[PDB]
């Protein structure tokens, strides 16, 4: 699909404000510091990353699955559905909804025990305990507690849009696409249409190889002020980036995160 | 694996389809798709009848997943409206809800068949049908399977004579385009352009257009009724047919001599459809083989047939009794 984002489940209840988004994550910020529960996002995000890389899964399905992981954390607690079984199970519902298809029992769980076992040993000392029971348990609540909402529109496409039409598809989208894949270190995805994530992109890329794009910008008509908050965040991002070691830190943080209360 | 506080406050909240609905005796379809019921709220807050759907298999397959995904984006008159989704923990069935649609063409057209459909109906259904298809094309959103049995008409009621397009999930190859037929690997919007010229043709004539008796692409008898009908291309009318996978196969099967007089004039003339009228013209230009030649939906819509006497209705049935009966319950 690719229809009218004005008229999309994305833009009339997937933009949330950074307010309502502080006010929710406040029941798990009893455990985790501000610091502490950014790192645990960032920490997820390259998990679904790692894990759509195994089983060749194109970016549009990597940040389909970190885009349906975020709404489900941006309304429920860490402690709600272990974010272990919900990054792989939302890495399955978006190879369906994308048109890929069903991962296979056998290569979903072989992926998920790989890819931990592999790229991630410094957090996870256990191999993956879930089996396919459980990700069809958790793709049921996945499903109900997102509203049904399964077209999600990323910058990706608005951004080979923006590039061709500046006539510099060589040298600014390999740096620009790269940094689209950075943004969902962050919260981004939740609070701005994905063609204002695009131009913020581009407009860093410019800034990194150092090409005169303002009169192409000034020449869009969009709010810039909103481009400037955008541009903001991408910065700061990877100031987190030189500051955080994922492999020496996330032990610690994941053993602090609040788990799933068993039954009485 | 999950927090038990969550899943008790989620069990005790969720609605559940047996609880809002009844529909025990009440199925009224069944196919690839699922079974339909024609259910009324156990609450007496609405007196109207609704469709659920009851999905093929447990969790969530593709078909689901694509129902479940566009119909939450898409708005539209003649497209169908997706209420509400159930999802059924203990026996993992998907349910859709949507506003009961009486009437559907296979129904309508069945009904007329048996008697052996007004010109002003036939031309309201074709623009509503284009409509809905224009805006689904306009989504990037391929039908897929277009067929009689998914143009459903609304009964009486605030909506009466309004077409839906349904199944968005998507044995017979009547509505397959001919590129389908000679190996094309993939859908496209010309592939559901031909599928409502067929639904045309049947309207006008109460007969499916490329009727044949009954796993890969290629549909020899299929692909004579074709011929049948329409006649063997000639190169100059569809050139890239050599490009198809199917060719060398199509080249070994057929000779274009057996089809000298078939032309679609001649098939329409029997159907008492005269070639000069605007209904023809337009058939015509939505069966082309070559699907690089066949019109748009857009293009079809401005079709002077359509300014022509008499203007489509919003009402099919344009304010007269409704001769077809109510489905029956299987
Ligand atoms: C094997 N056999 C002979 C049959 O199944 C006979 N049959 C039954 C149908 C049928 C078609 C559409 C609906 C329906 C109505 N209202 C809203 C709907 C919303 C979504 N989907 C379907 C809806 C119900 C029944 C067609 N043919």
């Amino acid at each position: 699909m690719a229809g009218n984002f004005w008229q999309s489940s994305h833009y009339l209840q997937w933009i949330l404000d950074k307010q309502d988004l502080l006010k929710e994550r406040q029941k798990d910020l009893k455990f985790l510091s501000e610091e502490e529960y950014w790192k645990l996002q960032i920490f997820f995000t390259n998990v679904i990353q790692a894990l759509g890389e195994h089983l060749k899964l194109r970016q549009q399905v990597i940040a389909t699955a970190t885009v349906y992981f975020k709404r489900f954390y941006a309304r429920y607690s860490l402690k709600s559905i272990d974010p272990v079984l919900m990054a792989p199970t939302c890495v399955f519902l978006a190879s369906k909804v994308e048109e890929f298809g069903v991962v296979s029992n056998t290569r979903l769980i072989a992926a998920a025990t790989s890819v931990l076992k592999t790229r991630f040993s410094y957090a996870f000392p256990k191999e993956f305990p879930y089996r396919m029971n459980h990700i069809l348990e958790c793709e049921f609540y996945l499903l109900e507690l997102m509203d049904c909402c399964l077209i999600v529109y990323h910058p990706y496409r608005p951004l080979l849009q923006y590039v061709q039409d500046m006539g510099q598809e060589d040298m600014l989208l390999p740096l620009a696409w790269r940094i689209v894949n950075d943004t969902y270190r962050t919260d981004l995805c939740l609070l701005y249409p994905p063609f204002m994530i695009a131009l913020a992109c581009l407009h860093v890329a410019c800034v990194v190889q150092q090409k005169d794009a303002r009169q192409w910008f000034a020449e869009l008509s969009v709010d810039m002020e909103k481009i400037l908050e955008i541009i903001r965040v991408i910065l700061k991002l990877y100031e987190q980036w030189k500051n955080f070691d994922e492999r020496k830190e996330m032990a610690t943080i994941l053993s602090k995160m609040p788990k799933p209360k068993p039954p009485p | 694996s999950m927090d038990y506080d969550f899943k008790v406050k989620l069990s005790s909240e969720r609605e559940r389809v047996e609880d809002l609905f009844e529909y025990e005796g009440c199925k009224v379809g069944r196919g690839t798709y699922g079974h339909v019921y024609k259910a009324k709220r156990k609450d007496g807050k609405d007196d109207k009848d609704y469709a659920l759907k009851q999905i093929e298999g447990t969790g969530i397959s593709m078909s689901a997943c694509r129902e479940i995904a566009l119909l939450r984006e898409l708005k539209h008159p003649n497209v169908i409206s997706l209420q509400k989704v159930f999802l059924s923990h203990a026996d993992r069935k998907v349910w859709l809800l949507f506003d009961y649609a009486e009437h559907d063409l296979w129904h309508i057209i069945k009904f007329h068949r048996a008697s052996k459909l007004p010109r002003g109906m036939v031309k309201s259904l074709l623009y509503q049908i284009l409509d809905g298809i224009h805006y689904l094309h306009a989504n990037w959103v391929l039908h897929r399977d277009l067929k009689p049995a998914n143009i459903l008409v609304m009964g009486e009621g605030p909506e009466r004579g309004r077409v839906k397009i349904a199944d968005m999930g998507f044995v017979t190859f009547w509505y397959r385009a001919p590129e389908l037929l000679l190996g094309a690997r993939h859908y496209t919007k010309a592939i559901d352009i031909w599928a409502i010229g067929c639904i045309f043709a049947e309207l006008l004539t109460s007969e499916p257009i490329f009727h044949c008796r009954q796993s890969n692409p290629y549909h020899h008898d299929q692909l004579d009724r074709i011929f049948n009908v329409m006649g063997f291309p000639a190169d100059k009318d569809w050139e890239d047919i050599k490009k198809m996978p199917e060719h060398s196969t199509l080249m070994k099967d057929f000779r274009r001599n057996t089809y000298t007089n078939c032309s679609l004039i001649k098939y329409m003339e029997k159907h008492k459809v005269k070639p000069d009228s605007k209904a023809f013209h337009l058939l015509q230009k939505l069966l082309t083989m070559d699907p690089i030649k066949r019109i748009t939906s857009e293009q079809a819509m401005q079709d002077p047939y359509f300014l022509e006497d008499p203007l489509p209705t919003s009402d099919v049935f344009a304010g007269c009794q409704i001769p077809y009966p109510k489905r029956e319950f299987l």
